Order: structure tokens, then sequence, then C-alpha cells
RNA sequence: GUAAAU
DNA sequence: CAATTTGCATTTACCGACAATATCAATA
DNA sequence: TATTGATATAAGTAATAAATGCAAATTG
């Protein structure tokens, strides 16, 4: 059925109110029913199977891969059984303290309770779906690794007696999902069986026989062995054969119902299945960190905005959609989709008695080849998986609930089919509601036209101007968009195009323009966010003009500029004999640069900027595999025509980057109640916490993680421990600090021009950078971006976040070296002998932190006694405080406990940053 | 004749690479008097042979003077010791020259297309009396290099098409532990059975003394290794270094069912055979389980088995029906 | 590796 | 301290990345 | 009596020392 056809048609706006009530009170079950994961209904769909096609009869079909999965689980289910009862059997009072082998001693006590918990059915059909779901996964041919797939059954185990236990805690160790996880799979090999047919070399007749369909065995890469799980060809075919997604579990899609509003972390998004805030991957800080901020009630402005962009309804285009349909029916690769691929084809096999480099030649010929057909193949079955959602869910309301990243940003729960996918899944996506297009809506789509053609950077009229000098073009392109003109796949942007056609071929036919209703998204894309940003906080003018932050009718492009600067370099440099220059001087163009100069103030070294050029230099025509040479010269060139270009930004990438040097070289003084056991050099459990003015706490992970065997039934995986704890990671936050800041500014902003534009009553969706609004309602959004970017950045931001680094690592001691020779040095040496002689240490750094925190505790409490203690306890932290030049002290020596200084701020500029409401040539 | 150089001369360079070397030649002529190169070698006059990672060359002048062989090639690529031996050997009968022994493309190029150095063919029956091989990889990371060339042995595609090429290599002593291990050692693996398989070799000098509890004490006696002192070679830190001979011997198996066998039954080791074969593929415990009647076969781990019943197990898995891609893999197992 | 954002 | 070394902007998602396992050594 | 730390595995996507691509960093 067509609901979006029979909204549109609905002539009163009441009725659309009482058809949408309707709608949603009717499409509750179907998001019951679509959200929730099928176990249970697997079982009694294998055991209806099995009983309907014990009566009609036997074959090799998809039915009969659900008669063997009944008949596996129906053996699998005693085996389960008697391993529960023999783990029960061991409850009485453990009499054998090292006896019954190892297996009593270092597997039964260690999964004993876990087992006799969840339901056997339930761990059997798990397991079961869980090994039929992922083959050919992790790089191996036909089948997948054993950790990975040990720790996802154990994982799955997890969800499953989670969510039977809330219907009705504590968080399985890894090493306990890993035994569980061994023993099913284990379990699952021994009675696993399925018929074979084969040839005999010594008869040539055909003998059949049964074969185990799981099989564990090892293999090797670069001299390593890797634990691999396999699966017989026949049950791989019969996978293929299983339709594209049935059984294998669909867990992720786009609701019907709205979505269920942000109140607390937890509860968000779906209704059925809980869900996070916060993607944590596998850090515990950020979930207790978030907890905490949510607990305490400092993120509602991130709720809201959260719950604006969720609140959306989209529809799935039906023009689109048909065009995409055609051109799928023919079977081959069109601009965008890669196609399908039928067969795989190698070179034949090569004379052994053949020189080693004609081997390796073959060798790699066969990986290549090998490699390019599966990703053809994996290609074609995301379009596929694409187009089946995109039919499935053809006029009907669709939401998208969102999450945050650890940063900020915002991202979709559907992960498949989404608006931030690629160019045809972008284009196939338009808002549910409709709105009146006004006088300001031709002019604005016709805008979108014009910068979907990559002619972004033209002045408003000029864009006009060339959008209407094109409609004839456009009618041709709109009437039949197939075996026609083909102007729509000329575009930059191929398909968002194509619809943009359509609306204003319709909107050209109609004799009333300003009365049409267009459903059509218009992008408005910001320029240069990052370079936006850093000219808000340091409050730059030159900088600011550069990034279209000061009023003018004229379009402003940076990567123009720098593009014709490193053009007249080379020029320059052209003269005597750069054959580089040669090859490269008129074929530079803003693409290059603008990648490597945008990227440049986050901290880019020289190979990031060549494999950046490199990427972007392949399709213009310079080579297809080696233009590392030309890369690399012209990143060279690049980076010496930007060295002077940004001067604002850089201070603050610096001041933030030594700032996460010193942040990430720090111990604190509470947590060393153990001593770090070293002597001389402590373990760093510090890492950057800032906090955005949303309320948002980020903590970068960026964690050393520690990998070790543990033993399984199958073999010993070598894994991490996520809830383990462990020093961070020297580089990485140094590394990411500005790129995050950076990153999660403009998410603020998003998220705040979200909330106003909601209570504003408009339809917003903003693809990070980018917001997308109806044609109409364009110039309202656009204010309501500058009101709010003007509150965001009315402040120094960076201020604020020295001020919160300043409290939070309040009492934080670094180590540092000194001279021998300085008095200041003498004196500590002497304190601390004088402290250490009686006591019988030698003056150990521990010590020393333990007496200081306890000078903490005396002089900062506001007892009288205890203060004058304080003032009566001097410590090597206590006694160095007169100097507040820290680096200018030192500028072989004796270690001590430096106190934890930040650098100052740079200076702010003078810039008014209030004056862009005038500025239209900012954001789009 | 041609004048061997000195410890002073040496000395005086600068890199080694890594490679260790030996400069007296009190052992060079007390290791070629036991070797018995002239029995194999009915007419040294005739031969012509080929050197690789020649480095210091003491050897290569003892050589030369005290067999005058047709042709003696020399080949490196690392410049100090290029122009070293250039320096040294000027004008000499020596033929010096500068290509890098690592790339096949340098024996290709050497041997068929610029044909400076042309060995004859001839039946893979006997020694090739008239091709010699000699060879120093005595690198940190080269046993790659010297465990390509075994394989190389068996294709018979690098130098062993010309039939039963006799070599002297010199190696690192924990190298030749491993490729000289017996059945029922602990260092035995995969390169000790292709070494077995393919080759014969018999140890012949070893620096370390107490190495040679590394080895099995039964064969060092009709070894008898030549034993001198660390001190003996140049780059006196680092670890010791043996030397082997290599004389490959025919074979009557497929190389590659036989070491896709060979591989996939080492990486359990110390597992008992019974419960190992399931490695292999999909019920191939159950077939090899029905096949095999040698139950002492079945209570012997992978380390005991030598190279007979490897065979053994190779030839009983060829006549499996359901054999997995062992070829129709192709040598595709990850891109990464 | 391919797509998405700066 | 001058000489040698290490990794290479951040994020999300998806597929085929995700240095890994087994056996012999040392210690609590 | 377990519990850790060490080492080989494969076998062209090499090793070495040269000369960086350039900080920014150990470290000997
Ligand atoms: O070029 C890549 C690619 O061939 C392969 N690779 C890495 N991650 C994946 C993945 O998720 N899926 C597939 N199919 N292939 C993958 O590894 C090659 C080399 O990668 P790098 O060593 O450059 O490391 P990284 O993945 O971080 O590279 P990049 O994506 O940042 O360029």
């Amino acid at each position: 059925i067509n609901f979006f056809e029979i909204y549109n048609s609905l002539p009163t706006l009441e009725e659309k109110k009482a058809f949408e009530s309707a709608l949603n009170i009717f499409n509750q079950d179907r998001q019951k029913v679509l959200e929730n994961r099928a176990t249970e209904a697997a079982r009694e769909r294998w055991k209806h199977d099995f009983e309907e096609a014990k009566a009609r009869g036997d074959i090799s079909i998809e039915k009969n891969l659900n008669v063997k999965l009944w008949k596996w689980y129906n053996e699998m289910l005693p085996l389960v059984k008697e391993e529960i009862n023999h783990c029960r059997s061991l409850l009485s009072e453990k009499l054998s303290d090292k006896k019954g082998l190892n297996k009593v001693d270092t597997n039964r006590l260690g999964y004993g309770p876990y087992l006799t918990l969840i339901d056997p059915g339930k761990m059997c059909v798990i397991t079961i779906l869980e090994l039929l779901k992922l083959n050919s996964t992790g790089g191996v041919i036909e089948g997948m690794r054993t950790a990975r797939a040990v720790i996802s059954v154990g994982k799955a185990i997890e969800m499953e007696f989670r969510s039977e236990q809330v219907l009705k805690k504590i968080l399985w160790p890894q090493s306990i999902r890993a035994r569980i996880g061994s023993v099913l799979i284990s379990m699952l090999i021994q009675v696993a069986k399925v018929s074979v047919q084969g040839v005999d070399p010594v008869t040539k007749a055909k003998v059949h026989g049964e074969a185990p369909a799981f099989a564990h065995g090892y293999q090797y890469h670069n001299g390593s062995k890797l634990g691999v799980l396999k699966i017989h060809k026949t049950l791989i075919r019969q996978l293929n054969g299983e339709r594209l997604i049935a059984s294998v579990q669909p867990q992720l899609l786009p609701m019907l119902v709205e979505p269920k509003p942000w109140v607390n972390w937890r509860s968000g998004g779906y209704h059925y299945t809980q869900s996070t805030l916060l993607r944590t991957k596998d850090s515990p800080e950020q979930v207790a960190y978030l907890k905490a901020a949510s607990d305490n009630g400092d993120i509602d402005r991130v709720y809201d905005g959260l719950n604006v962009l969720g609140r959306t309804p989209w529809t799935v285009n039906r023009k689109v959609f048909d065009v995409v349909s055609q051109v799928w029916n023919k079977g081959e690769g069109f601009l965008d989709i890669p196609g399908a691929q039928d067969e795989m084809v190698l070179p034949p096999a090569p004379p052994k008695n053949s020189d080693p480099s004609i081997l390796r030649a073959w060798k790699l010929q066969v990986k290549t080849i090998a490699n390019k057909f599966s990703s053809d193949r994996s290609n074609r079955c995301d379009t596929n998986y694409k187009l089946e959602i995109a039919r499935a869910f053809l006029g009907e309301k669709l939401y998208f609930p969102h999450n945050l990243d650890f940063r900020g940003r915002a991202y979709p729960l559907s992960p498949h089919f989404n608006h931030l996918g690629n160019d045809m899944s972008r284009g196939l996506l338009i808002f549910w509601h409709g709105k009146k297009l006004g006088p300001s809506g031709l002019k604005w789509l016709k805008i979108h036209l014009s910068n979907l053609f990559g002619f972004d950077k033209l002045p408003l009229k000029d864009r006009v101007a060339f959008t209407e000098s094109h409609l004839q073009d456009i009618k041709d392109s709109a009437e039949n968009p197939l075996t026609g003109d083909r102007w729509w796949t000329t575009a930059d942007k191929p398909w968002q195009a194509l619809a943009t056609c359509f609306e204003l071929n319709e909107v050209m036919k109609m004799d009333n323009p300003e009365e049409f209703i267009s459903h059509q998204p218009v992008h408005q894309d910001g320029t240069c966010n990052g370079l936006q940003h850093y000219a808000a906080l340091g409050g730059d003018v030159e900088g600011a003009t550069q990034v279209n932050l000061v009023p003018s009718d004229k379009p402003q492009d940076v990567y123009a500029h720098v593009a014709r600067l490193v053009q007249k370099r080379l020029e320059i440099a052209a003269e005597k004999g750069d054959e580089n220059a040669k090859i490269l001087k008129d074929k530079i163009t803003r693409k290059v640069v603008k990648q490597t100069v945008m990227t440049n103030v986050y901290g880019v070294t020289y190979v990031g900027a060549t494999f950046q050029i490199a990427k972007q230099l392949s399709p213009i025509f310079d080579d297809r595999k080696e233009s590392l040479d030309f890369s690399k010269y012209l990143t060279k060139h690049v980076f010496s025509a930007i060295r002077e270009l940004f001067h604002s930004a850089h201070l603050i990438q610096d001041w933030l980057g030594e700032s996460a040097k010193r942040i990430s070289k720090s111990i604190r003084l509470d947590v060393d109640e153990k001593s770090f056991k070293n002597g001389n050099k402590p373990d760093f459990m510090s890492s950057v916490i800032w906090t955005t003015p949303l309320g948002l706490p980020i903590v970068q992970p960026y964690r050393e993680e520690s990998k070790k065997q543990v033993e399984t039934n199958l073999q010993t995986v070598f894994i991490s421990d996520p809830f383990a704890v462990n020093p961070v990671n020297a580089r990485r936050q140094k590394a990411g600090l500005p790129p995050n800041f950076i990153h999660s500014l403009d998410a603020s902003h998003m998220l705040l021009s979200a909330a106003e534009c909601g209570k504003q009553g408009l339809d917003f969706a903003s693809v990070h950078d980018s917001y997308w609004t109806h044609a109409s309602d364009i110039d309202t959004m656009n204010v309501v971006l500058r009101e709010q970017f003007i509150k965001l950045h009315e402040v120094d931001l960076v201020l604020r976040l020295k001020e919160e680094f300043d409290q939070r690592y309040k009492n934080y001691v670094k180590i540092g070296k000194l001279k021998r020779s300085t008095d200041l040095a003498q004196k500590i040496i002497r304190i601390r002998k004088d402290l250490s002689r009686k006591l019988g240490r030698s003056t150990t750094l521990a010590d020393e932190i333990y007496f200081e925190k306890k000078r903490q505790e005396l002089l900062n409490s506001p007892l009288i006694e205890d203060r004058n203690v304080g003032e009566k306890m001097v410590t090597t932290v206590s006694l160095f405080e007169d100097i507040t030049d820290l680096d200018a002290l030192e500028l072989s020596g004796m270690s001590v406990l430096l106190p934890l200084r930040l650098p100052e701020i740079p200076p702010k500029g003078d810039f008014d940053v209030t004056v862009l409401r005038n500025s239209q040539y900012f954001f789009s | 004749s041609v004048p061997i150089p000195g410890i002073k001369d040496i000395s005086k360079l600068k890199f080694f690479y890594g490679f260790k070397y030996l400069w007296n030649p009190t052992v060079y002529n007390k290791i070629f008097d036991k070797l018995d190169l002239t029995k194999t070698y009915k007419h040294p006059e005739e031969l012509k042979v080929l050197d690789l990672y020649p480095g210091v060359g003491i050897q290569s002048a003892i050589f030369y003077n005290k067999y005058c062989p047709r042709q003696y090639s020399l080949l490196e690529k690392r410049s100090s010791l290029y122009k070293f031996l250039n320096a040294k050997f000027e004008g000499s009968p020596l033929q010096i020259l500068k290509r890098d022994p690592y790339d096949w493309s340098t024996y290709s190029n050497l041997i068929d297309e610029e044909r400076i150095f042309v060995p004859e063919v001839q039946s893979s029956d006997h020694i090739n009396d008239k091709f010699l091989t000699v060879a120093n990889v005595t690198g940190e990371g080269s046993e790659g290099l010297i465990m390509q060339w075994l394989s190389c042995i068996g294709n018979k595609n690098w130098l062993y098409r010309f039939g039963k090429v006799k070599m002297l290599l010199w190696m690192p002593s924990t190298t030749a532990r491993k490729l000289l291990a017996r059945p029922g050692m602990h260092s035995r693996s995969k390169c000790s059975v292709v070494r077995e398989a393919f080759t014969d070799t018999k140890l012949i000098a070893i620096s370390d003394a107490n190495e040679l509890k590394g080895f099995d004490s039964q064969c060092i006696e009709e070894w008898d290794p030549i034993l001198f002192s660390a001190a003996e070679i140049w780059p006196t830190k680092g670890k010791p270094i043996a030397l082997v001979e290599m004389d490959p011997i025919d074979f009557d198996f497929d190389v590659d069912n036989w070491d896709y066998v060979t591989r996939h039954l080492m990486i359990l080791k110390r597992t008992p055979l019974n419960t190992v074969m399931d490695s292999l593929g999909h019920g191939g415990q159950q077939y090899f389980n029905s096949r095999i009647t040698d139950k002492d076969l079945l209570k012997k781990c992978p380390i005991d088995l030598t190279n007979d019943e490897f065979i053994y197990l190779t030839k009983l898995f060829m006549e499996w029906p359901f054999k997995p891609d062992i070829l129709m893999d192709f040598v595709d197992m990850y891109q990464t």
C-alpha cells in the first residue's frame, strides 16, 4: 500500500492529522513485530518446517536447510542437557581441590553458574544462528576466525540473559564469554552432520558420504598462526540460496512509530530495545562519565537536539526508485552501481619447473583477482540490500533515531539505510511533510540544483542564471530520465540532481509555482567548518575574512586561493628544469588543495598529505598505480604555500597539543594507594577530559590495550580485556585533542541549531556539517543558525577550556629532572633526606606522593588544627610553589614531583563575531 | 697465487651487514682436507663454480689457489665489500661482479640473457660434477633466503634444473640446529622435514663447542665437526656460525600435497596423531582412522614421525575422495 | 578496501 | 646531549584488516 | 601446582644502511 500518496491526496489538514493518528495507532503493532528478534520464533518455524516436510518428501532446498537445522538442534539438546547436569552435579562440597584432571579445576568452576541460568534451547539457537550468520568473515575465504566467533557467542548469550533478566546486575568477564563460546562451538563441531557427494580418484565414480558441516583448523599469514572455523561448500551454497536475508538476524531498521524521546542515556530510540547515548566501543570510563553527567542532569539540551533530529518523518522517493530499479534490472554496472559479477576467472596453472618470479607473479595475480571479485560481490550485496530495504519501506513513514559518538556528532541508529549514506541512498529519501513553496521556494530550489553541479562558489544571481539557462535540459532529463539527454548523470551528485530536476519539472509545468508543494530537502552546506570554528575561537580578522565570516556579496574560497598560490609558485619554479612542474602545473584543481588545507590545522604529517593527494590524483589521469613522486612534490609545495597562510589556527593547535602532552604525562595523588612498583617510573592513568557548552563530557579513551592468551576448549585465543585498566596512549591523545575539540564544537552548534529549529516547528535533518530543511523555511533556518552560532561563540571557549583543565587536574604532579647545581635542587634534596632518613626508605617517590597527599588532606581541610599542621608540614610539592615559571626552572640530575601547570592561552584577537548576522554568504 | 687478505685489511672495513666471516687459512685448509671435495668432483680443472655472498673472499682465494677452477664468480651488491674486493683482487683471474643474490632476476639474467656464467645441465642421477655453488648466508634475518633455496631444491627451478648441485652453505648455529633435527627432538619442525626429504646434509664446521649439545649426539660421530674458537670470526659479537653441505636427492612424492600435509600437521606438534587429523579438513579424521592400520603410527606425535610416514600419509590423503582445496586454493589464504 | 564528515 | 627511532589528523558504517597460537621455558 | 614469559611458526610483499619526508621522541 502507498500511504504517502494517500496522505498527499488529503485535502484538509485536519484530515491529515486524523490520518496520521490512525496510522500511528495501527502501526504500533507493525513496529513491535519488526523490532523483535526471532529466536523462539525461529524454533517453532524450524519445528513446523520439519514436521511438514516429514510428510511431503525429502529434497535439497531451503526447506531442507530448515529441516537439517531442526535436526541439529534436536541432537544438540541432549548434549547441552548432559553438560549442564554434569556442571550441576559438581556443586556439592567441592571435595577435590585439584583432582578430576584439569577441566574441573580450570573450567567447570570457571563457568558453572553461567550456563545454569539461561535456557538450553535459547543458547543452542544463539550459537547455530551465530555460526550460520558470519560465513566468510575476517579474511577467511569460507569461514570465520575462532576468537571472533567465540566472543560473539558469549556476547549474544549476555544480551539474551539480560533480556530475560529485565523481564523478571553483572556483566561477565571476557574470559568467561570466551570459555562459554568455545564450549558451545566445540559441541556444535562435534554434532554437526551433513550429507556430501564427491568423486573418487581410483574409481572415477561418485561415492556418497557424510562429513561434519563444521571443522576446526589453523591457517598461517606472514609467519603467524590463525585459528579458523570452516564451513562445507554445500552449506555455503545453501546459505547463498537462502534468499538474501531471511533467517540471518535483521536487527536495526528504520522505525514506523515516532521515536521515544530521550530522557536518560539508557532509555531512548527504539521502544523495546535498549540503546545508549554514546557509542562507547570498549571503554568503561566514557560510560561512567556519561552516566554521572546524566544523573546530574546537565545534558538536557543534547536530549532535545537528538529528539528534534529523530522526530522528522521520511518517505522513500518514487521516481528515483523507479530509475534505480530500471538501472539495476539491466544486470550491469552503471556510473554509480558497481554491478553484479557472474563468474570467477583465473589464469591457468603455470609449469612448476619455471623461474620463481613467474610463480610469485601468478600468486599476486590470483590474489588481486580474488580480492577484486570479492569486493565487487560485497558492493553488489550492499546495494541489493539497500534496494530491498527501499522497496519494503516504500510509501510509509520512516523515523531515524540518532545517537552521538564520544565527541558528540550525531549518527542514525539505522546503519545500512540512512540519509548519511552515498548519493544513491541520499536520493531515495524525502520528507514526509509537505510545505508551501512560497515566494522564496523557487529561488532556493534553483540554488540547490545549481550547487549540486559543483557550482556552489558562484554568487546566488549567477547560480539562478545558470539554472534558468538550462530549462530545456531539465525538461528533457525529467520527462524521460533514461535513454534521453542523460544530463542528470553528468552532475557532481547525480541522483540528488535528478530528484531536484523532477521537482523543477513539476513546478515549471504548474501554472502557479507559489502554491506548489515540494518534499525535496535543500542542502545548506557549510564552507570550511573547521576553519570557521578556528576563526571564531582565536578571533582572527584575516582568517575570518578568508572563511566567509565577514559580510560580503561575493564568495571567498580559501581552497581556490591556495590552488592559485601553488600554481604561481610552480610556474615561477617551472622555468629551469622542474619536470614535475611540466607534468603538474595546470593540472592542479581545487580538490587536492582543499583536502590538504582543510586537514592541515588538525596536525597532518607528510605521509597523510601524501596519501590524500595521491588518492585525489588517481582519477586525474596522472597515473593509476604510481603517483607517489608527483604526490610528494605536490605535498612539499602545498606545505610551503600554506606555512604562512594560517597563523591564528596554528597557535590554538599548538596550545591544545602541548596541553594534551602535559596532561597525558601526569600522575594524580589519590589513586596512588598502591605503589607503582617500578621504583622510579610510574604508570600514567590520566586522559584528557573536557566539557562542551552543551554539557556532554568527552573522554578520549586512547589506551594501550594489552592482549593475552586465555585457555578455551578449542584453542587459546589472543584477546584483550575491555574491563581491565591500563595506561593511556602517548601519541593518540596529543594527535587527537584538536581534531576532537573542533569536531565537537560543530556538533554542539548543530545540536543547538536543531533544538531551536524544533522549537520553531520545522523539519530538520543534519549531516554533520550540512543541514537539510524544506525549500521554503531556508530563511528561518539561516537566521536560527546565525543566532545560535553567535550564542555559542560569544564566549572565549579556549579560556573556559583552560579553566576546566585547571579545576579538574588541580592536584596533579608531574615528574621531571633538575640540575644538581641548583640551590632549589639542593633544598629539595635536603628536605627529602631529612624526611626519609629516619623512616628507612631511600626517599622513594611513592612515600613522597603519599606524604604530599597527607599534606593536601591536612592543610586544605577547614580545621584550624589541620591548617596549622599543614603550615607545619612541608613536602617537595609543597615547597616548590615560589616560582610560577616551572618550565624556566629546569630550562645528571634527580627527578622530583613537579606540579602540573598549563601554558598561557594564545592571545585572543579583536574581532566581533556578531557581525555575521548579515553575512548571508557564510553557511550557503 | 691470489693474495689472501689479512686481519688488518678486514679490520680497516667499517660495515659488514651483520654477516660473520672466518679469516684463518688454517681452518679452511683443514676443512678442505676433511670435506672431500676432490672425490665427488673428478676433474676440478673443468669445474665451473658459483659463489654467493662472498664478503671477505679469503675462502675464495684459498679455493682458487688450491684447485684452480675453470671459473669462480663472486656475486655482491654491498658497496664497501665490493670496493674492498675490487681493490684487493685487481686484475685477478677471479671474476668479481656487482649483482644482488637475493633477486631471482640476478640469476636469470646472468645465466640466460647475458650468458656470462653458463653452467651445464646434467641428469638428476648423480652429483653435478661440472657445477658447484657456495653460499654464506649468516645474517640474522636472512633465514628466509635459505629456506626458499631449500624449497627450490624440491621444486627444481632456481639452479637445480641443472641437476644435483652441491652447496657449501654457511648458516647461523640456530638455523643449523633447526635444519638438522632428528625425529623426537624438541627442535623438529617443517624446516627439518623438508631438509630431510629433499637433501641429506652433513654438518662440517661449527664455532661454539657448547652449541654441539643442540644437535643429536649420535650423528655428531659420523659428522665429525671441526671446532674453531669464537674469536676466529672477525665480528666477534654475535651468534655462533655453523657450516652445512647440501646434496639434493631424488624424491618420489608430489611436492604440493606433501607440503600441505606437513604444514598442517606441524602446527600441532606435541598433540597425538589420534586427534590432529581433524585439522587437515572436514571429516578427515574418520577417513584416516579407517584407512590407517598401523596403530603405532596413530600413537606417535608428528614430531616423532619421519619423512617416510609423511609420504605415506600424503599417499593415503590423495586417495581420499572428499579432499579439500589443497591445490585448488592455489595459495590464497589472506590478503592481510 | 569501499562509502560518509571536517 | 647528539645520535638514533617511530609513526604518520579525528570519526562513523559496511565488507574480507584488525599479528596470533602452541610449546618450553622461567617464577608466584 | 599452577602461573607467568619466551620463542618459533612462514618464506619475497627482505634485510641492511642510506638519506630522509619531518617532526617529536626516546635512549644509549
Ligand atoms: O588498503 C588497506 C586495505 O586493503 C586493508 N584493509 C584495512 N582495513 C580493512 C577493512 O576494514 N576491510 C577491508 N576489506 N580491507 C581492509 O588493509 C590495507 C592496508 O591498511 P593500512 O595498513 O594502511 O591501515 P588502515 O586500515 O588504518 O588504512 P586506511 O584505511 O587508514 O588507509
